[PDB]
RNA sequence: GGUUCGAAGACGAUCAGAUACCGUCGUAGUUCCGACCAUAAACGAUGCCGACUGGCGAUGCGGCGGCGUUAUUCCCAUGACCCGCCGGGCAGCUUCCGGGAAACCAAAGUCUUUGGGUUCCGGGGGGAGUAUGGUUGCAAAGCUGAAACUUAAAGGAAUUGA
RNA sequence: UUAAUG
């Protein structure tokens, strides 16, 4: 088995986390990269750092990876929880309101409404799950 | 709180209330949930009373603002509705927040790297996070519970009875709580409205998200 | 917890709580003291004094903690009669 | 069947002081009943309490604090004189500081503080701490 | 110890129950006690259907089902594997194993 | 040497501001740090092995046998612990045992009998405290009469300051863990008995973690 | 006790009574039978002839010849 | 040795015992 | 009266040996009526009555209320469904009520903070449910029921190896 | 199918 263990692994994950900007597709090139910015005692497990290097660089170009933090994607995720849009779904001109809940919006102090509609009740009383 | 025309219930928020559902309750009952429900529906669904909500909210932002430090507040969510709301809801009031994988022990074990002791804890679901429940059972931490009619009381300390399911109905029990404390502590006057949208704290289906990247360009 | 001449010999006096009326023991890590706020009549916002109240671990893992809260709370005003 | 209304009821207000009841219905209305909570109330260990009368065996409602330990029963009704007193309170009481067993006597139902006051004996009716 | 609540059986509030004697062995068991797999079989399994649907006579005509009940007790179920033994915790659940083949 | 805090509760302790375990047992704050009781009561601190147990788990090479130390901890007025640790040596067992006897210390409440002048100098009232079968039972006592006990627990409290108690067993009292701890658990819940001269309403003051909130944040982190 | 009422002295009695013969100690000091087979006849002491004296083997792990007298 | 058996074969014995007692009766 | 099954018994297998497990027969029995026997792991290994202390979804019977579907058909009123309320009937699930040695138990809880009322029954393991005495039965056996002597353990729950 | 013992 072919497995790489977790000195590979999170050796690998530090460096790309590090050095993203630097590290590449191809294996020969990055290879070298990390050879320059990491000391290795060994070749083999220089081979196997780089090689999961690689790998998670092709997990990374097909899309975002769990254990890892890219600033770019760091900056588009903080952007997608940034974006406001321009009108409000709450804000509504027609709100449906079930006839109990008119009961209880009048039992209250706002009870007649600008906004609001009175559905008729959903007759058949039939919301449980059969057994077995 | 009491007999206070401040601190009444807004025709503003009533609109808000309606729309994302947080009167719209759950299909079971927990015994203790009880005492918020003005009456059940047709198909099976209690109705959260929004007025003794706003109380609860009310009472809970008096938790909030009573602790001096803003710092040690854990507002806590496990589950992915809550998780940007946490996020925005400690960036805009300046707590520490804790969004998806809640590791046991950081209210308790000391060489764990996140050892934070708080002062209060704002819970978004009790089964969702019953494990923040248990280690404020071990260390002396007051809770905040966001709570369904069928979610249940245990080592609770002030819930709100709301609809915990619907990502509208979180996110916008969030924002009323934000905009409540902010308006409670010397930041907002409560003649004019708050600039930020209520859009901004609520959670976003990537089938969404992708929906909209094709119609903004 | 006078003697018979009159001083104060007991080491601490413990904490009791409001809604059961039982006293706290020294390892009782569940207890709470609530601190509520009080808010201006005229202005709206935080004065600075407190309302305090404490709960042993007993009523927290039986349920009835909030319940208690909003008790002691419509009782001393915090929250409406109306309710 | 039921045979000790009084060791019921007090069972009953145990197991409500024990859960934490502020209030609890206890359901016969018993003379004895009634003038053991009176000789709780004049010590403080509960609160107000009152009888819902109707022309039956009536109700008793107590508001219920928190001062009450543990409220017993001592079935049957045993004799107890002044030289044995000392005796009962050594055995069933948790100190000589605070505690009372009440037995009823000649002059009235009182307690053991009052009995020694009046010096009269009587049967035991129970317990309360 | 008390191993089952109820004690390998369903019996509560009965005290007794007619026996069943067993497919397998001859063993008298209790008709609670036994294990009851209500086999549904299709007369022919794989791949006589496709010889049967074309030497029949008559144009799409559906084949028989064969209805049994059979009735096993613990040795026999066990010896046969339709029942297992399971952890402690997994005891207490008895939900039945699904259906999607 | 120099003990670096870890919690909050030992930084508020390393920086003097709270006058005394007092106020900690008053707002029930866990005492996780073990250099806290050093500090506050280690001038009377006293250490006494109880009994160093070697139980020992089967495996397929023999069995591996760890010492399990008890220890007795405390000064003379009140303040009383009993620690229990497992380990692979006696002298690691023995040291666990104490650090975990100093971070499970409790107070002892000790009352009068009868005429109530001079110090309190026995248990207040009949106190129970049990666990397993064993149940260890603490009576009032007249004024120099001495713990009529057995050795262990004469010894506890002795050191709790409870010059005099008489005592009551019942159950397999020859285990010496749940011996202690079932008299541990008396003397703990003799504070959690409610006793009638606390009718006095609990006027609160502020929790420490309140009081100096602005010194926790602005001298660490 | 189990039955715990006004006036059931006899039946506590009479149960007690009925139950110290189970007990061990009771029944061997209380009955002659104990007495008759004891060779003392309730005696802590008593002289006796030598007639032989006996090599007895020991029990179990402990491997011995013990000396006895038939007296 | 099952007590079941035990108890037959003290059944078995008992008898034997009333056969040999009825004898000499 | 005996269809089937089937103690005993016979035969054929297996095994070193089977007077056992397996197979083939096969008597008493298994089936009905009239009399005995009164023994079960006759178990919930948990006496009976009464009072109290948490919920959840059910099921069974009876009674009550309320949107609406489906039968009598031509409507009122009754059956089948749906949502609830109450009494107890067998139960189940859930958790730091509380208990227990734990397994576990809403009772096995309300027990050293020990007392609601009442029966039967245990005092280390064997000997031994044995001898003897009495009584019942046609018999098998049923009820009551020791001692001498011997032993430092027998046993219950749970953990880790094997 | 057989598989007993220390
Ligand atoms: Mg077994
Ligand atoms: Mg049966
Ligand atoms: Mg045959
Ligand atoms: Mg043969
Ligand atoms: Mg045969
Ligand atoms: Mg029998
Ligand atoms: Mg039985
Ligand atoms: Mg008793
Ligand atoms: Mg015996
Ligand atoms: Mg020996
Ligand atoms: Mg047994
Ligand atoms: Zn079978």
């Amino acid at each position: 088995g072919r497995v790489r263990t977790k000195t590979v692994k999170k050796a690998a994950r530090v460096i790309i986390e590090k050095y993203y900007t630097r590290l590449g597709n191809d294996f020969h090139t990055n290879k070298r990269v990390c050879e320059e910015i990491a000391i290795i005692p060994s070749k083999k497990l220089r081979n196997k750092i780089a090689g999961y290097v690689t790998h998670l660089m092709k997990r990374i170009q097909r899309g975002p990876v769990r254990g890892i933090s890219i600033k770019l994607q760091e900056e588009e995720r903080e952007r997608r929880d940034n974006y406001v849009p321009e009108v409000s779904a709450l804000d509504q001109e027609i709100i449906e309101v079930d006839p109990d809940t008119k009961e209880m919006l009048k039992l209250l102090d706002f009870g007649s409404l600008s906004n609001l509609q009175v559905t008729q009740p959903t007759v058949g009383m039939n919301f449980k799950t059969p057994r077995g | 709180s009491g007999a206070l025309d401040v601190l009444q219930m807004k025709e503003e928020d009533v609109l808000k209330f309606l729309a994302a559902g947080t009167h719209l309750g759950g299909t079971n009952l927990d015994f203790q949930m009880e005492q918020y429900i003005y009456k059940r529906k047709s198909d099976g669904i209690y109705i959260i009373n929004l007025k003794r909500t706003w109380e609860k909210l009310l009472l809970a932002a008096r938790a909030i603002v009573a602790i001096e430090n803003p710092a040690d507040v854990s507002v806590i969510s496990s589950r992915n509705t809550g998780q940007r709301a946490v996020l925005k809801f400690a960036a805009a009031t300046g707590a520490t927040p804790i969004a998806g994988r809640f590791t046991p022990g950081t209210f308790t074990n000391q060489i764990q790297t996140a050892f934070r002791e708080p002062r209060l804890l704002v819970v978004t679901d009790p089964r969702a996070d019953h494990q923040p429940l248990t280690e404020a059972s071990y260390v002396n931490l007051p809770t905040i519970a966001l709570c369904n009619t069928d979610s249940p009381l245990r080592y609770v300390d002030i819930a709100i009875p709301c609809n915990n399911k619907g990502a509208h109905s979180v996110g916008l029990m969030w924002w009323m709580l934000a905009r409540e404390v902010l308006r409670m502590r010397g930041t907002i006057s409560r003649e004019h409205p708050w600039e930020v949208m209520p859009d901004l704290y609520f959670y976003r289906d990537p089938e969404e998200i992708e929906k909209e990247e094709q119609a903004a360009a | 917890m006078q003697n018979d001449a009159g001083e104060f010999v007991d080491l601490y006096v413990p904490r009791k709580c409001s809604a059961s009326n039982r006293i706290i023991g020294a390892k009782d890590h569940a207890s709470i003291q609530m601190n509520v706020a009080e808010v201006d009549k005229v202005t709206g916002r935080f004065n600075g004094q407190f309302k305090t109240y404490a709960i042993c671990g007993a009523i927290r893992r039986m349920g009835e903690s909030d319940d208690s809260i909003l008790r002691l709370a419509k009782a001393d005003g915090i929250v409406s009669k109306n309710f | 069947v039921r045979m000790n209304v009084l060791a019921d009821a007090l069972k009953s207000i145990n197991n409500a002081e024990k859960r934490g009841k502020r209030q609890v219905l206890i359901r016969p209305c018993s003379k004895v009943i009634v003038r053991f909570l009176t000789v709780m109330m004049k010590h403080g260990y509960i609160g107000e309490f009152e009888i819902i009368d109707d022309h039956r065996a009536g109700k008793i409602v107590v508001n219920l604090t928190g001062r009450l330990n543990k409220c017993g029963v001592i079935s049957p009704r045993f004799d107890v004189q002044l030289k044995d007193l000392e005796k009962w309170q050594n055995n069933l009481l948790p100190s000589r500081q605070f505690g009372f067993i009440v037995l009823t006597t000649s002059a009235g139902i009182m307690d053991h503080e009052e009995a020694r006051r009046k010096h009269t004996g009587g049967k035991i009716l129970g317990f309360f701490f | 110890t008390k191993k089952r609540r109820n004690n390998g059986r369903a019996k509560k509030g009965r005290g007794h129950v007619q026996p069943i004697r067993c497919t397998n062995c001859a063993r008298c068991v209790p008709k609670d006690k036994a294990i009851k797999k209500f086999v549904i079989r299709n007369i022919v399994e794989a791949a006589a259907v496709r010889d049967i649907s074309e030497a029949s006579v008559f144009d799409a005509y559906v084949l028989p089902k064969l209805y049994v009940k059979l009735h096993y007790c613990v040795s026999c179920a066990i010896h046969s594997k339709v029942v297992r033994n399971r952890s402690r915790e997994a005891r207490k659940d008895r939900t039945p194993p699904p259906r999607f083949r | 040497k120099e003990w670096l805090p870890v919690t909050k509760l030992g930084r508020l302790v390393k920086d003097m501001k709270i006058k005394s375990l007092e106020e900690i047992y008053l707002f029930s704050l866990p005492i996780k740090e073990s250099e806290i009781i050093d500090f506050f009561l280690g001038a009377s601190l006293k250490d006494e092995v109880l009994k160093i147990m070697p139980v020992q788990k089967q495996t397929r090479a023999g069995q591996r046998t760890r010492f399990k130390a008890f220890v007795a901890i405390g000064d003379y007025n009140g303040h009383v612990g009993l620690g229990v640790k497992c380990s692979k040596e006696v002298a690691t067992a023995i040291r666990g045992a104490i650090i975990l006897a100093k971070l499970s210390i409790v107070p002892v409440r000790r009352g009068y009998w009868g005429n109530k002048i001079g110090k309190p100098h026995t248990v207040p009232c009949k106190v129970t405290g049990r666990c397993g079968s064993v149940l260890v039972r603490l009576i009032p006592a007249p004024r120099g009469t001495g713990i009529v006990s057995a050795p262990v627990p004469k010894k506890l409290l002795m050191m709790a300051g409870i010059d005099d108690c008489y005592t009551s067993a019942r159950g397999c009292t020859a285990t010496l863990g749940n011996f202690a701890k079932a008299t541990f658990d008396a003397i703990s819940k003799t504070y959690s008995y409610l006793t009638p001269d606390l009718w006095k309403e609990t006027v609160f003051t502020k929790s420490p973690y309140q009081e100096f909130t602005d010194h926790l944040v602005k001298t660490h982190t | 006790g189990k039955c715990r009422g006004l006036r059931t002295a006899r039946k506590l009695r009479s149960h007690r009574r009925d139950q110290k013969w189970h007990d061990k100690q009771y029944k061997k000091a209380h009955l002659g039978t104990a007495l008759k087979a004891n060779p003392f006849g309730g005696a802590s002491h008593a002289k006796g002839i030598v007639l032989e004296k006996v090599g007895v083997e020991a029990k179990q792990p402990n491997s011995a010849i013990r000396k006895c007298v038939r007296v | 040795m099952r007590a079941k058996w035990r108890k037959k074969r003290m059944r078995r014995l008992k008898r034997k015992r009333r056969k040999m007692r009825q004898r000499s009766k």
